[PDB]
């Protein structure tokens, strides 16, 4: 009885959580953040590339 | 004969007892989460079409990153982004693996669950809530100095309400834990209660409650993660 | 008579009151939050994604007290304090 | 075992509900986001090709 | 004297009645308020009718189910009275 | 002190609590829904036609609660569980 | 002691609770419906003539629910279930 | 112990509950109706008279419920049903 | 035991219920009416004189019930019906 | 068993009920009046000076209801009527 | 039996009533005042500094009464008047 | 009937009332503040960041009551004052 009273499991469970966090900290979030940053950079580069293609065509016809 | 409590395969070590049932449930949750994480790490492509696991993980990351940016600059406190994310998935799994049909009769006419969500055990919620408590309080100490941070939290947004502010901080950890615990503890009774119904009638209320339990578990995981992020932001403002 | 019977009856009454209060609070708070969400969406039908966050924050904060009360009622009616 | 059969039927009903009502829309959202990412990649490739062709033309000009 | 079972069952009945009363008050108030919001929304934006049914049913889902949760506990009190002798 | 007397007294008190709570909830919910409908009709005289369809749902989600509590009241006094 | 005495006392308490809840619900619901009606008339007067058609529906539920409670109170008080 | 004492105690508790609920309902409903009336008169003074018709249609109803309780409480305290 | 003790305790509890309900109703009604008055004066300062007449018409009603309720409390306590 | 014991227990319960009802009413009324004042001041700062005049009336009608309750609570506990 | 047992049981019940009523009132009043403050700040950000002046004036009026109740709770529980 | 049994029953009832009142107050306050926040966000998205500063402040007060009540609840059930 007295289930609300904290037990020793408090310690053990915490340990496991840290383990998971470790992985999520080092092998889930950094790769995903890098992927998202690279995708946004790719989109911005696509926009800049379209603009520069328009500019270069305009210059070529001008010259 | 509801038979509330009665943690299974309990074991004593170093003079302290441990609910083996909660340990096993947490271990299964950790194994599933680590399996998903490594599946992502071994099959994440920045160039080609993303996979389902990568899509889910990046959706979670985008949600948490956007929440942080809205609350406190993601540049200022990067370490919040992983933690909260972790928390979310953890809670989510701990509230969804229960859906699996792992309830039977323990040769006594009382329901027995092979797997029970660890959040139904007070130790799980207390561990997570206390860890988050220490985490954002230490972050606030680092941000505003060892002496400054306690002073700032005691003062609060207005000096003359200093006493209530103290209560507020004392309510931050407890409110984080008990809520979650209840949201799952109730389930542990509900399903068990429905076990008293005849088998030919048990299916329908069981199905309805378990579906709503899926939804509630998702909601509670999201709330826990978001509240952790919000408390971090409140603790990391000058 | 049996003192434990009296203590158990008192615990049952206390737990019933705890659950009644918690349910009242949770129901009314959830109704108010849902009212805010629905009015906001009706005003701006394409704002669901933005509003769902604060609405769920409110739901969590309101249900915190209700489920704390549920946990305390479970304590009352399963591990009664002061029982002999 | 009676309660076990009851909860088994309940889980079967839940699974049927998920597959009929939830799986199609979630799969559709995942497919849509995959298609969007593929379209973004194709746009990047086409933009690179456009730059290459424009540079070639300018060199010609 | 009297049977302690009598006191146990009387306390259980009173507790179950209280749980049901509180739950019904909460459910009625919440559902009425959410329905008022929905009715105003439909009045102002009929073309948005369907778009409103999504959030509303969440509120009801959070409210109605809460009531039903209390229902279970009442069934626990009256039929499976904890601490019974 | 017949045990059945205590059982029946507790059952009557519990049924009264059930009915009172249900009445409060149903009355206030119906009042609020009707206020919404009244405001909608006043703003838009022609909207009445549609406004009934959602209004009923509110009543359906409110009166039902009452019609549940009522049933449980019968489960208390008419057929009291645990009575001998 | 006379067990019927306890029976009647409990029944009277239950009926009082029934009527208290019913009166709370009826008062609040009628007040809210009347607020809606008065605001609707103030905003645009001549709609009064039609605004009664929905208003009477709202109150129609509210009073009805409360009036339902009335009957059951009598059942508790004048023909008490479980009385011997 | 006189059973009539138990009966009278139960009747007094029931009457107290009845008046408590009636007073709560009447106060809240009258306050809400008065708020509506005050807002209407502030917005549209020229229609003040037109508001007093529906307003009394509302308050009246609420008062009726309250006054109804007032009768039953008397029946509970003076002509207590079920006296031995 | 002494019937006077039981009857007095029941009467005291009933009177406490009466006064608590009356105070709740009066507080809510006064708050709501004052909110209406405050909003009206904020929007239309010149209406300060105009709005008092409806406001006092509201308060009175609300207050009336409370006082009436209070009166009966005395009857419960100082002139406890059925006392003996 | 001392009759004074039952009388004093009933008196304490009644006083607690009176105080609980009074506090509920006072708190909600003060909150509502303050909400009206806050909205009025937010709409235009210059209104502040005038707004406090009606506001103090509302609070005057709320706290008064509280204070009266307080007195009765004292009269219930310190000098219990019919203390016998 | 020991009359102090009944005395202390009644005192604990009365303190529970006091604290429950105070908590309900304080919570609802603070919530309503906070709603007013939040809406005001949303409409007029520049008023964030100004609105604090009345808001606290409200909160104290809400808190004062509540805290007063808390004080009396001690009087009921720790040093119970009428204890013997 | 051991005195401790009666004291424990009374303490459990008192704690139950304290928790019920605190839960209702916290839930209503949280819901109201959340409704204000949701409306503020729906109207003005850019205000979201600056709406947490006041919102939580009010929430900081709303919890203060409930949890404080909870604290005293722990005194009732575990460290029951006056326990023999």
């Amino acid at each position: 009885s007295n289930f609300l009273i904290p037990n020793g499991t408090f310690f053990a469970v915490l340990i496991i959580f840290l383990i998971v966090l470790g992985v999520i900290s080092k092998w889930v979030v950094p790769p995903i953040s890098k992927v998202l940053a690279e995708r946004e950079a790719m989109l911005a580069k696509t926009a800049a590339d379209n603009r520069k293609s328009a500019e270069q065509v305009a210059a070529a016809q001008a010259d | 004969a509801i038979h509330v409590g009665h943690h299974t395969l309990v074991f004593e070590l170093f003079g302290m007892t441990f609910n083996g049932d909660t340990i096993l449930a947490t271990a299964v949750t950790a194994v599933i989460v680590i399996a998903l994480a490594f599946y992502l790490r071994a099959k994440v492509t920045s160039t080609g079409v993303p996979s389902g696991v990568q899509l889910f993980w990046e959706a979670l990351t985008i949600q948490m990153r956007q929440q942080i940016e809205g609350s406190i600059g993601m540049k200022i406190a990067p370490f919040v982004l992983p933690l909260s994310v972790t928390i979310f998935v953890f809670i989510l799994i701990s509230n969804w693996l229960a859906v699996l049909p792992l309830q039977y009769g323990g040769a006594d006419g009382a329901a027995a669950e092979l797997y029970k969500a660890p959040a139904s055990d007070i130790n799980f919620v207390l561990a997570l809530a206390l860890f988050v408590f220490v985490c954002y309080h230490a972050a606030g100490i680092w941000r505003r100095g060892i002496v400054g941070h306690p002073i700032k939290v005691v003062k609060g947004h207005v000096a003359f309400l200093a006493p209530i502010n103290i209560v507020e901080e004392l309510a931050k950890p407890i409110s984080l834990a008990l809520r979650l615990f209840g949201n799952i503890f109730a389930g542990g009774i509900l399903v068990a209660l429905i076990a008293m119904f005849p088998w030919y009638i048990q299916w329908f209320p069981n199905a309805v409650w378990k579906t709503f339990d899926l939804f509630v578990g998702l909601i509670q995981a999201f709330i826990f993660s978001l509240l952790t992020i919000l408390y971090f932001s409140q603790s990391m403002e000058l | 008579l049996d003192p434990n019977a009296i203590i158990t009856a008192g615990a049952l009454i206390g737990g019933g009151l705890i659950m009644g209060g918690g349910a009242i609070g949770a129901g009314i708070g959830d109704g108010i939050a849902g009212n805010a969400l629905i009015s906001g969406i009706a005003r701006q039908p394409e704002a669901q994604g933005r509003l769902f966050t604060p609405f769920f924050i409110t739901v969590g904060l309101v249900e915190a007290a209700y489920f704390i009360n549920l946990a305390f009622m479970a304590l009352f009616v399963f591990a009664t304090p002061g029982l002999q | 075992m009676s309660i076990f059969i009851g909860q088994l039927i309940g889980f079967a009903v839940i699974a049927f509900i998920i597959v009929k009502w939830v799986v199609p829309p979630v799969r559709t959202l995942m497919r849509n986001q995959q298609e969007a990412v593929r379209a973004a990649l194709a746009e990047s490739a086409e933009a690179a090709k456009k730059l290459a062709d424009a540079d070639a033309m300018h060199a010609k000009a």
